[PDB]
């Protein structure tokens, strides 16, 4: 996260870190006891599906304080329509091998329902966006959990607003902008696959998921992230799903 | 009704015969009498920041 502040202990209680042996691989949100949504695009480059973790309850990686809580993660679903290498339908559904245990500082974000996301939760104008990605484009990742408060664009604004770029990417139906043209502030690669969260009459839900862009914070370009309102249904019926044998699953989509 | 402001729904929102509209809540919580506000039901309801709710 680029222009943000450190996101006091247990303010983000649903942002999940995950690990694939023991290093920091992609940001995630837990939306119940045993389901997190990420990014589909965190999965491209895993070989040992076996080693791969996910932390509920993390703050400061420097430091064990016993708040965090550690899950193998038992299934990453993929849409059918996501291709490795390429920005469309970046999303994964997983699922932990056992429950994390809701405390002051694990806590689900609400995955919501399709129409109030559409209708309502897409025209708040301001969301926060949080990681343990590069503070700097080009520079380190925080030790502790970054956010960032970042407005949302309509797409024609969004096209409209950004530098034009050799063979870059379409920004679909499937997701949206958000964030600054000035350089200043922007969610980063390492911020890959963490909420986009959406505050309305006091609650809080999960409306983007950390995607893409052209650089960190880059003059000129938004930052680029999941429209998760277009995978309630598919979510939801996954989730009400039994688990099937192999870590990874292609799932239809719609 | 629900696609303006919300229907005055705190959380969701479903249309029905005309002009009813009926207000839901997610998981965890339930609807007041009011037919609008949404309570918690659970000890840590989704979307919800504990060291701020118990400040
Ligand atoms: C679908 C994801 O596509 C891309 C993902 C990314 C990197 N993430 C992000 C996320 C949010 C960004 C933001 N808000 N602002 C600026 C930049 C942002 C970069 C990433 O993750 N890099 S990675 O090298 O680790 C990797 C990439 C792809 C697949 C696996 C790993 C850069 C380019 C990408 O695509 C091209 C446009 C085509
Ligand atoms: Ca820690």
């Amino acid at each position: 996260i680029v222009g943000g502040k450190v996101c006091p202990k247990g303010e983000c209680p649903w942002q999940v870190l995950l690990l694939v042996n023991g290093a920091q691989l992609c940001g995630g949100t837990l939306i119940n006891t045993i389901w997190v949504v990420s990014a589909a695009h965190c999965f491209d480059k895993i070989k040992n599906w076996r080693n791969l973790i996910a932390v509920l309850g993390e703050h400061d990686l420097s430091e064990h304080d016993g708040d965090e809580q550690s899950r193998r993660v038992a299934q990453v679903i993929i849409p059918s329509t996501y291709v490795p290498g390429t920005t469309n339908h970046d999303i994964a559904l997983l699922r932990l091998h056992q429950p994390v245990v809701l405390t002051d500082h694990v806590v689900p974000l609400c995955l919501p329902e399709r129409t109030f996301s559409e209708r309502t939760l897409a025209f708040v104008r301001f969301s926060l966006v949080s990681g343990w990605g590069q503070l700097l484009d080009r520079g380190a990742t925080a030790l502790e959990l970054m956010v960032l408060n970042v407005p949302r664009l309509m797409t024609q604004d969004c096209l409209q607003q950004s530098r034009k770029v050799g063979d870059s990417p379409n920004i679909t139906e499937y997701m949206f902008c958000a964030g600054y043209s000035d350089g200043s502030k922007d969610s980063c690669k390492g911020d890959s696959g963490g909420p986009h969260a959406t505050h309305y009459r006091g609650t809080w839900y999960l409306t983007g998921i950390v995607s893409w862009g052209q650089g960190c914070a880059t003059v000129g370009h938004f930052g680029v992230y999941t429209r998760v309102s277009q995978y309630i249904e598919w979510l939801q019926k996954l989730m009400r799903s039994e688990p099937r044998p192999g870590v990874l699953l292609r799932a239809p989509f719609p | 009704i629900c696609v303006n402001e919300n229907g005055g729904c705190e959380q969701y929102c479903s249309d029905h015969t005309g002009t009813k509209r009926s207000c839901r809540c997610h998981e965890g919580y339930s609807l007041l009498a009011d037919g609008v506000s949404c309570t918690p039901t659970v000890e840590y309801p989704c979307g919800k920041i504990p060291i701020l709710e118990k400040r």
